[PDB]
Parts: C-alpha cells; sequence; structure tokens
C-alpha cells in the first residue's frame, strides 16, 4: 500500500494471507484475500493464473506480520482452486479477475471465529455504495513502486471510489476499464494498492455492513497521478460466486 | 463465538 499505517489483523480480520511453498524449503507470499464464509476465501484469478497447482498454496488466517508468527493464527491448505472461466489479461487489465479457495485444516476443519478471524459480507446483486464512498484496502503489498520487498506488518489506507465516467476519460483508462470493475484513488494520489496487494479486499460500509465491495486487481503504477487502482465489481459476480459455495 | 460477517472485535 503506497502511505497508509501499520495495522494488526484485528482490524481485518477476514484477511486471509496466500503463500506458496518452494521445493527447496521457502514459502513465499503471492496475494492477499478475504473470508466469505468459514470455509471459504476469495482472491483474484491471476494472483493464480501462473501456478494453478492448489496443493503448492497456504493460506493463514489472523497474521499480522508477513514472515513472522501471530499468535492466534490458523494455517490451511487449499481443498479446492475455483479460478474463473473467461479471465482475461489484456496490455493492462484483467477481466473476470476472481478466485474462490476452500480452505480445510491439518484436522478437517474450516476457519473458526476469534478476535482475530472474521468474515466479511457480500453486497446484494448489483448494489454498490455511490461514487465518492470511502473505503478502505489493506495488504502487506509495496510501500513504493520500485520497491522489491514487501512490509513485514500489515497496513490499511484509506481510498475513495470514482464513477466509470471518470476512470473511462481518456488521459485515465479510456475504455479499459468496465462495468465488471470500479476504480478508487485518492483525490490527492498519494495512497493506493499496489503488487503484492492483488487479491485483497477493498471494504466499504453499504447498507450498514462493512462489504466486501472490490478485490485490488491492476492499475497503472502506483498512486501515479489519473491512473487509479482497478478492482474487481464483486456485487457483479454474485451468482457465479453462488453457483460454487 | 460465531461468524458475524463485518464485526471487529
Amino acid at each position: 500500500i503506497i502511505g497508509g499505517e501499520f495495522t494488526t489483523i484485528e482490524n481485518q480480520p477476514w484477511f486471509a494471507a496466500i503463500y506458496r511453498r518452494h521445493r527447496g524449503g521457502s514459502v513465499t507470499y503471492v496475494c492477499g484475500g478475504s473470508l466469505m464464509s468459514p470455509c471459504w476465501v476469495i482472491s483474484a484469478t491471476h494472483c493464480f493464473i501462473d501456478y494453478p497447482k492448489k496443493e503448492d498454496y497456504i493460506v493463514y488466517l489472523g497474521r499480522s506480520r508477513l514472515n513472522s508468527n501471530t499468535q492466534g493464527e490458523m494455517k490451511f491448505e487449499v481443498e479446492n482452486l475455483i479460478l474463473h472461466k473467461d479471465y482475461s489479461a489484456d496490455t493492462l487489465a484483467h477481466h473476470n479477475d476472481i478466485a474462490l479457495l476452500k480452505i480445510r485444516s491439518k484436522e478437517g476443519r474450516c476457519a473458526q471465529p476469534s478476535r482475530t478471524i472474521q468474515t466479511i459480507c457480500l453486497p446484494s446483486m448489483y448494489n454498490d455504495p455511490q461514487f465518492g464512498t470511502s473505503c478502505e484496502i489493506t495488504g502487506f503489498g509495496k510501500e513504493a513502486s520500485t520497491d522489491y520487498l514487501y512490509p513485514e506488518q500489515l497496513k490499511m489506507t484509506v481510498v475513495k471510489l470514482i464513477s466509470h465516467r471518470e476512470c473511462q476519460q481518456p488521459h485515465y483508462y479510456g475504455s479499459e476499464v468496465t462495468t465488471k470493475m470500479l476504480c478508487a484513488a485518492d483525490p490527492q494520489w498519494k495512497t493506493d494498492s499496489c503488487q503484492g496487494d492483488s487479491g485483497g479486499p477493498l471494504v466499504c460500509s453499504l447498507q450498514g455492513r462493512m462489504t466486501l465491495t472490490g478485490i485490488v486487481s491492476w492499475g497503472r503504477g502506483c498512486a501515479l497521478k489519473d491512473k487509479p487502482g482497478v478492482y474487481t465489481r464483486v456485487s457483479h459476480f454474485l451468482p457465479w460466486i453462488r453457483s460454487h459455495t | 463465538l460465531k461468524f458475524q460477517c463485518g464485526q471487529k472485535t
């Protein structure tokens, strides 16, 4: 996240950290995710696209740090990895960028509710906040697009949603952004999501609830003027999520 | 106790 503040998982207890194991002894961070129900985590397809071997990923819940433990954390295996059929990538955007991971603990269970582990809510059919709403994104992504490592402490920031009219202006992203995407920026382009934040949540309040409105997907650079962050519009995928969960 | 989506404690 560029800008933002450092936080702990108590402030984002639905955030999931997804890592990949390597035949060598190392485990590396991949992308972030969110818990929808006790056994399901949601993220982005482009995070798995190149190595869709479920057996090699580990998911941790209740994690405030990247490579050190947090007490109360849970580790899971991906029992199912569902990527989107119709997932495309162009010279910038990713279309249908949503994925589902069913988790299983080494004891046969799914997530258990705690002060560091909670689920986040889904919107209702094509229901989103109005542009202007301030939402928060969270994650371990880069703190500057030129860095090459990720932070060790969880971060968070608040960004606002903008309209498609504004995001599809030629000097922004033109028609690379579609109605199944949402754009969010800082009025003064100071904070934004960045590489390493993909799959993670864009939460906003809707009808009283903290709802998962978007999933970090792409963006040109990080915190660049007139280059908003683009997210997957969760409210447009409800049918899809449903047919699988 | 049980999950309550959206809640922080």
